[PDB]
């Protein structure tokens, strides 16, 4: 099973820190990520952390602004969004990495809603 | 009468992730299948090219003991012919293999409650592997179109992807230990026979 937490409204500029915490075959000890699907668009990549050997990416789009982080003891996930923009409206999603090329992988979660307003821009 | 030591096959202390499968060489030594026949913990007993009636009667000239940890839903890929992640790229069986599969519910040792995240398989691969070949690099794997340079990244995948096994998963999820017996019959001198 998954939860996914912490998404909600915010006004243009401001912040919001995504949970995810993830057990049995919808973690992974390799890499976790961060996905989201705007309205009518396709699910895309957000922010990737690998366990080991490597950095954390980020999609160019919120490079700078989003911050992937993880804590292994309590199979979670985080990502601290800063600097929030409208365009940055979707559901997010967490799950491992490989997710979209394993055609096994049938547990995407229900995600958070996040939403920035642009009344105020 | 030396016993071959299927003790140590099938009770190892430690069983290996099945992208690093293990291999095990039984001879000169009697096998008594017995205790093998006698198992009630055994879910899957599968011989191929011989009848497993027949085994405390039969003579080989070479034994190996293969053995790796995985779901339970993946046991019916360690067959001859078979396709899949496992098949085909973690543990392949030759076109012709001659022995047998046995396979048992190791929920008990090899999951923990929040999950054991430490047994992988092999989740990417150019190829599939050759029958009873062994591939443990780790080169990242690209899955999109542009090159990874040996970064990770959304399309850039390390290639390796663990199971996660939780005590509540159903059995299909759960975690099996298998240990594959090929009978290999030259044109030489038996060394490992039945009583
Ligand atoms: C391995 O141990 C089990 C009990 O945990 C026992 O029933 C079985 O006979 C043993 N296998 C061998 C080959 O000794």
């Amino acid at each position: 099973q998954l939860v996914e937490s912490g998404g909600g409204l915010v006004q243009a500029g401001g912040s919001l820190r995504l949970s995810c915490a993830a057990t049995g075959y919808t973690w992974s000890s390799v890499c976790m990520g961060w996905f989201r699907q705007a309205p009518g668009k396709e699910r895309e990549g957000v922010a990737g952390i690998p366990s080991g050997r490597n950095r954390p990416y980020y999609a160019d789009s919120v490079k700078g602004r989003f911050t992937i982080s993880q804590d292994n003891a309590k199979n979670a996930v985080f990502l601290l969004m800063n600097s929030l923009k409208p365009e940055d409206t979707a559901i997010y999603y967490c799950a491992p990495c490989s997710a979209p090329h394993d055609p096994e992988y049938n547990y995407w979660g229900q995600g958070t809603q996040v939403t920035v307003s642009s009344a105020l821009v | 009468t030396n016993l071959c030591p299927f003790g140590e096959v099938f009770n190892a202390t430690r069983f290996a992730s099945v992208y690093a499968w293990n291999r095990k060489r039984i001879s000169n030594c009697v096998a008594d299948y017995s205790v093998l026949y006698n198992s009630a913990s055994f879910s899957t007993f599968k011989c191929y090219g011989v009848s497993p009636t027949k085994l405390n009667d039969l003579c080989f000239t070479n034994v190996y003991a293969d053995s790796f940890v995985i779901r339970g839903d993946e046991v019916r890929q360690i067959a001859p012919g078979q396709t899949g992640k496992i098949a085909d790229y973690n543990y392949k069986l030759p076109d012709d293999f001659t022995g047998c599969v046995i396979a048992w519910n190791s929920n008990n040792l090899d999951s923990k409650v929040g999950g054991n995240y430490n047994y992988l398989y092999r989740l990417f691969r150019k190829s599939n592997l050759k029958p009873f070949e062994r591939d443990i690099s780790t080169e990242i794997y690209q899955a999109g179109s542009t090159p990874c340079n040996g970064v990770e990244g959304f399309n850039c995948y390390f290639p390796l992807q663990s199971y996660g096994f939780q005590p509540t998963n159903g059995v299909g999820y759960q975690p099996y230990r298998v240990v594959v017996l090929s009978f290999e019959l030259l044109h030489a001198p038996a060394t490992v026979c039945g009583p």
